[PDB]
DNA sequence: ATATATGTGTATATATACACACAT
DNA sequence: TGTGTGTATATATACACATATATA
């Protein structure tokens, strides 16, 4: 029951629900007439975000917003997330021409929402029944549509939109330190839980059209390329409209984060005591 | 050391008394023809000077602010931009006088973001109200760059709210419609019967009833079942934080009531689930009042109407519309005053393009023979003591495509012109004039 | 609604390597050239911008910072207000290129007043050293107002000392002498062996003592009697407060010292005498040594040079004598620029002065007529003659008092002059106008 | 044991100390540099004092920069500050032509410094003895150049001199708060123990020589008198001044606070619960 | 018979990142 | 192992003033 939660109508039920973790008070008044009323959340952090990597759990809850963000979402440290289903028997069906193979209690992600095995059986769609010993995990384990369905959760939420502003400071220090932050959990971005709402860093408009910029180099690369137009470089979140807040928020671009198999020592690279890593990785 | 001996009452008769009243007539207490505090129309000045390069740019809160200093602000900045944050917003005025980049704050959470991020503008309604910049009235103090009030078309003070406050006095007068006051205005013009202004929160959709002097604001609530509500509106004075925990985490914590959260596009849209432990009488009156009551939908307020009149002196009003037959018998005698400054410009300005014209035409003619004479006795020359030797020195000074036939004749049409503008503003009353600026607000 | 699968690897890769390389850029380690963070030059650029009027005049420090991002700042005004308040003072300066009134701090108090209490201007040091601003180069970005550095004489990130913090590198420069470091660009300048410069911190009384790149400052005493002492001076590092709380206040309960305080107005005055309980003996090694260590009146600082090259990209040298080099080969080029644009733009007004000398000339004895003309046919008979059309501007610009005596002979003159300064700009040659220019710092 | 305070070498000992109430660290940064290390103290206040008519003994203790005066100054509310001597003989001398009556153990103040009764004896000074019953007590009580001798005290510093912003906040506004706050203890106005350090609050400089203004109203009573003045107004008490805080501190101009009969009516006036004494006073 | 909020003003203060070399 | 420097991210506290409502 922390302060500045903007708690949604189904937070602690069975729902896709968004928690979104903006970096401070100035980007969360917008957000409050635009959610969805029914899933989204919001809870401002205050600025750079502490260095997760390497503490122990007991230091690790002790700054206010690592705490806040564990009492939301109601992730503890040093246990898992969410358990999954038991594994079953797997069906193998052709979505899209790309065969996929799944179990009979697993999330698939169509048109950007996650529909139950057992639905898309009812909704006559032809599955093959294959062996288990005959499944190639590896295969199933890259797709990225395909998802195992929870058995219990005690996350509140059921997804942690990271919005903060896209200065270089809010995309490379903060945004880089949440992700290792929530690391600790990597379950969450196994079933592609944590995302990263695309926030515009320029908003440059030509005539009566507005183009949306997401990093310095993206612009930087289109510069030349668009006619005249007055760029609207805005620093923080807080600096941009309500029409525009409205319009990234009801139709978001996120950017699901999925760890590769040398997360740890990638993150160690930029967040562990070693300035050498860090020349090294930097001069290159 | 030159210890010397002071009393008690000659430090509050002579220290604590400037303070005290420096307070009311510069901290709060807003100007009546201006209807700006001080700090707002330090902003406002600022604003006007960073836009006179373009309006339409948008400039940092922050920009907005430090530069005050200059203008006579020696209050520190960060009231500065706090008192233009709150200038910029549309929840807050319902007749903005700065146009806004960026999270201002809306009647859900009434807070701007930090000055780092939003932008300002004089917004289009000060350009479209406000007159006579120029004509402004000119401060004692030399460091008072800005004027000592400008000059709006309408008393904007009755136009957006203000809630001043200070040692011994306060003030508090509720915002009106800006269609009820110009109306109000016009009567007052016309010399009749004024119509009292209608109060009208900025986005706000409910009900203000005039209650023996009082001001009832109410909220709408309608039942969609039997048990069921939506809360449509709540009271101007309330946030989305302050509502809540003021109304609705008492009576969730009692368990009397079970709220969700509506407070989409449309405002406020609470929506309650009454239990059984909540009283549900049938008859229709009690049921209304007691949910008025628990609920907090009725807020009453009563204006406490104390301005700053023309001659900077504190002065309380009792009626509603009575700024109005005050405010609109000086701003009369302001645009009077704007004529007669006019009617001298013109005069002036024709005279000089009438001397132009005649001196070109005589230097085109051989009359004055430029060449072969030093630029000083020429000066002192047939240019002077003549009828257009008060502006040798201008003639002196012109530049080179006007012995040109090209714009011979144009020097002679712009003095024509600069004529006919003097005849027409000599032509002219104040209440017509006055009557005419009024029809640009739409 | 869009869900687009990121590897943390492309995070890392791009987002995280662009914002450190910008810290490490953009943001802390110092210009080579310059010898600024760029928020100093954004700071430096607006107090310019501001001193284009009165150049003595004083401008609030929350106008300095205020209004830097126009000039492409893209963070907040507070560290560009805490920025301009360490470069604007004399206690940790040793050429200060912000002149300011006020609190800015001392020795004592290393904490500079609030932001809306000081002001600051651009000293006379920043436009002794800092020359050919409008030759400097252009940054990349359209957005960035200011230069991509300014162009200084002598290599000013070694004079006031620079210490700052990036992602990855880090950078710290001890203070160096004026006196010394003009010495070293005139060896540098000519060729010769390059002495090295002398380590000098502001407002310091002490002795400076290198043994190998580690510096040894320390401080002072005297023995008044025989246990009475003055610490005439600390080493550079303490404050007043966290020098009593962190050796005088650690020392007093613990029946170690006694100490009075006497920082007058020279400086640190710390006035000790010493109790019974105490390790001091009659050897004079021991006693120096244990009181230099016990008091921590000796401070070890090595350096650490690291800053961005005239390419923008980071540089770490070994000694000072190396950057002095590569400083001064830069800045010879930018001198032979200097005399490029200085050669064209006086050839070109040369031009213009010659062709206003032939159009007075030919026009008051009256070979060229302008009388009973229009612009068109005027302008169209001036270009089709040769050496007056690239400059048709010059003949609206003459303006009519040009048509006299007394101006042919003056602009005569200055177009001869002109011819002057055009040869005293084709002859001399990158090492003696750079010191010619050097002569006059002082 | 106060971290933000600035101890007196002298502060606790018998000696003139002084201390120096700013309001604010921007105030006192100066202070340091050009006190009298021997006998000068110095104590920032944080902005506005809190108003300390009527309250209990209990409350006032509550705000930090009324404890914190209390624990450098030493005193303690609801007691006195200092025992006076016992009454002894009494006598009387003609000062600069003008008839004092004092006491064998009181002070006088002669030029900016108070000497005691013994020394002026011992300076071959007429002094004429007067027996008790025949001195005149309300002729003594007037005399504001003789104070009686402290037999004993906990009042570390022998002067609480005010000095703040001269500005309109600063001189109207927390000097009379300080005023009142240090009512508590009706005798500090008695001996001239609470003055006032003067400070400008607008700097001209006409001609070569500097020119001090030390209160608005006072500047606007000579605005329209003096030649080429290009004034620089001074809002931080400490912070706009330079070597003019050294000239200010070494050369003061103090002005003690002495309480008419009337005080209590007063300071509930000007701080009391009632407003509308004070619009009957703003009003004539 | 108290509690409180409104909007200019008075001052300050907080947590966190980054690295490198003293100082433990 | 640990403060410490300077540019960045973001946030926050007490105090005054009065008067008309809500509460006690
Ligand atoms: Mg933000
Ligand atoms: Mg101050
Ligand atoms: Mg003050």
């Amino acid at each position: 029951k922390v302060h500045k939660h903007i708690k949604a109508n189904l937070c602690g039920k069975d729902a896709d629900t968004t928690l979104f973790l903006t970096e401070g008070d100035s980007a969360i008044g917008y957000l409050i007439d635009v959610r969805d009323k029914e899933l989204h959340g919001g809870y401002p952090l205050r600025g750079k975000v502490l260095n997760s990597w390497g503490m122990s759990y007991a230091d690790m809850l002790k700054n206010k917003e690592l705490f806040d963000i564990c009492a939301i979402t109601g992730l503890v440290l040093g246990e898992k997330a969410f358990e999954e289903k038991e594994d079953g028997e797997w069906f193998t069906f052709e979505l899209n021409g790309d065969t996929i193979i799944v179990n009979e209690n697993d999330e698939v992600q169509i048109n950007g929402k996650w529909i139950t095995v057992g639905e898309l059986r009812k909704n006559l769609m032809k599955f093959v029944k294959i062996d288990s010993s005959s499944v190639d995990m590896k295969k199933y384990k890259l797709q990225n549509n395909v998802r195992r369905s929870i058995k219990s959760s005690s996350m509140n939420y059921a997804n942690v939109a990271i919005m903060t502003d896209a200065d270089h400071d809010g995309l490379g220090s903060i945004y880089p330190s949440l992700l290792g932050f929530f690391s600790n959990w990597p379950e969450l971005f196994e079933q592609g839980r944590i995302r990263f709402v695309k926030t515009p860093v320029i908003i440059a408009q030509v005539g009566k059209k507005q183009e949306w910029f997401y990093t310095v180099a993206e612009y930087e690369s289109a510069k030349d390329a668009l006619p005249k137009h007055s760029i609207r470089y805005i620093k923080g979140l807080g600096s941009l409209e309500k029409s525009e807040y409205r319009e990234m928020i009801q139709n978001p671009v996120y950017d699901v984060v999925k760890l590769p198999e040398n997360w740890k020592e990638l993150f160690e690279m930029l967040m562990g005591d070693n300035a050498d890593l860090r020349k090294e990785w930097m001069s290159q | 050391m030159q210890l010397n001996n002071r009393d008690l009452k000659s430090i509050i008769d002579n220290e604590a008394l400037a303070y005290a009243m420096y307070t009311v007539e510069n901290r709060a207490i807003p100007n009546m023809i201006d209807g700006f505090k001080p700090v707002q129309r330090f902003v406002i000045a600022r604003a006007l000077d960073l836009a006179r390069g373009n309006k339409d740019k948008f400039h940092k809160l922050a920009s907005i602010a430090g530069g005050v200093a200059d203008l006579g602000y020696h209050h520190g900045e960060n009231s500065a931009q706090d008192a233009g944050a709150l200038m910029a917003n549309t929840w807050n005025n319902n007749f903005p006088l700065l146009d806004g980049q960026g999270n201002f704050g809306s009647r859900t959470v009434q807070k701007a973001a930090a000055s780092r991020y939003i932008f300002a503008r004089v917004s289009k309604n000060f350009y479209n109200v406000y007159k006579d910049t120029e004509y402004a009235p000119v401060h004692q103090d030399k460091e008072h760059i800005p004027p000592a009030f400008y000059l709006p078309i309408i008393p904007t003070v009755l136009l957006n709210g203000v809630s001043g406050i200070a040692t011994g006095y306060a003030t508090y007068i509720l915002p009106h419609s800006v269609s009820s006051v110009k109306k109000a205005v016009l009567q007052a013009l016309q010399g009749k019967k004024v119509t009292k202004p209608k109060v009208e929160f900025p986005e706000f959709r409910g009900e203000v009833v005039e209650i023996d002097g009082q001001y009832e604001i109410r909220g709408t609530y309608k039942f969609t079942s039997r048990t069921q509500m939506h809360i449509t509106e709540i009271p101007y004075k309330y946030d989305r934080e302050t509502y809540v925990s003021k109304i609705l985490d008492p009576l969730e914590n009692k368990g009397f009531i079970t709220w969700d959260d509506a407070c989409g596009e449309h405002g406020f849209g609470f929506k309650v689930k009454f239990r059984k432990e909540y009283s549900l009488s049938d008859n229709e009156e009690e049921r209304h009042a007691k949910i008025m009551k628990d609920f907090g939908l009725i807020e009453r307020r009563s204006q406490n109407i104390t301005v700053i009149n023309e001659k900077g002196k504190l002065q309380v009003y009792d009626n509603v519309v009575d700024l109005i037959k005050d405010f609109v018998e000086v701003r009369k005698t302001y645009v009077q005053k704007r004529i007669d400054n006019k009617i001298k410009e013109t005069e002036s300005a024709f005279r000089l393009a009438f001397a132009k014209a005649h001196f070109i035409k005589k230097v085109i003619s051989g009359e004055i023979v430029v060449q072969g004479k030093t630029r000083k006795e020429l000066t002192e020359e047939l240019s002077k003591i003549d009828m257009y030797s008060s502006y040798v020195d201008k003639l002196v000074g012109m530049n080179i495509f006007h012995m040109t036939s090209d714009e011979a004749k144009k020097l002679a049409e712009e003095a024509k012109a600069k004529k006919e503008e003097n005849e027409y503003w000599k032509t002219t009353d104040v209440v017509t004039e006055y009557t005419k600026d009024l029809e640009e607000i739409k």
